[PDB]
């Protein structure tokens, strides 16, 4: 979980820097918040990060919000994510 | 009664339907809302595909349900 | 020459296009072979989606090459 | 050796085979692996050939799955489709 919201901090950070051709070192997840809605065959997460990185060397914070879906039917089932904002304090 | 349809990525659309509706008309009422062909939807409810000729209370598709949709392209 | 379309699902459907081409015109061929219509079209190619106006040869879409596409239910 | 992927993937296909029959195989290992991968832009399509063996009435047998697995990524976006395409005793 701790480590499961860790992928995503730095999904969040490696996508930020492709956009932006940005340099950012993930060093750690600071606090992390979820809003969850379950309906038939899937459960849709918006994720509330705030990770720390560094941008030259000198540690900085970051709010980032990733939007994850997982929807699964008999014999299927889907896994999509998005980085939705990449954002300082 | 109100129904929810999703892509896979999380794209809602919601319909307002009556329990004797098939999953044919269904897909006529995504049609003229949304401008897809019916024969390009394939309907997802209770871990299944839904079966054209059959109606929604077949599937025992409530009030609030979400269905999902993936796109057929054929 | 040639390219793919294909969804997330991995649906797969062909068009025979010309680097000239739009991305405009593309989703064109795509509603004139699959019915479905060009403002409900994500297309996506090399990590981006693209822009109507732009052209493939912008993008560098060769021969062979492959697009995605998203249903935008709007 | 990438081997976990596959457990999971192996499992994954018994236990949507037993939601689809109500079946109840247990789950004991990978025998053989063997995929099929299309590389293209933005996406990685496989097809993973798995054999597995599995405890029908506490007697283990062995099964042949096929998981088809889709990923797609862009700027911003990731997306993995997997589906269960086989599922018979050999």
């Amino acid at each position: 979980n701790s480590l499961e919201i860790e992928e995503l901090a730095r999904f969040a950070v490696d996508e930020h820097n492709k956009k932006e051709n940005a340099l950012l070192e993930f060093v750690r997840v600071v606090k992390a918040k979820e809003q969850i809605w379950e309906m038939d065959a899937s459960k849709e997460t918006m994720y509330y990060l705030t990770l720390e990185a560094k941008d030259g060397g000198k540690k900085k914070l970051y709010e980032a919000k990733v939007w994850v879906k997982m929807t699964h039917w008999i014999g299927a089932m889907n896994n999509f994510k998005e980085l939705q904002e990449f954002k300082p304090v | 009664m109100q129904i929810f349809v999703k892509t896979l990525t999380g794209k809602t659309i919601t319909l307002e339907v009556e329990p004797s509706d098939t999953i044919e008309n269904v897909k006529a009422k995504i049609q003229d809302k949304e401008g897809i062909p019916p024969d390009q939807q394939r309907l997802i409810f209770a871990g299944k595909q839904l079966e054209d000729g059959r109606t929604l209370s077949d599937y025992n598709i409530q009030k609030e349900s979400t269905l999902h949709l993936v796109l057929r392209l054929r």
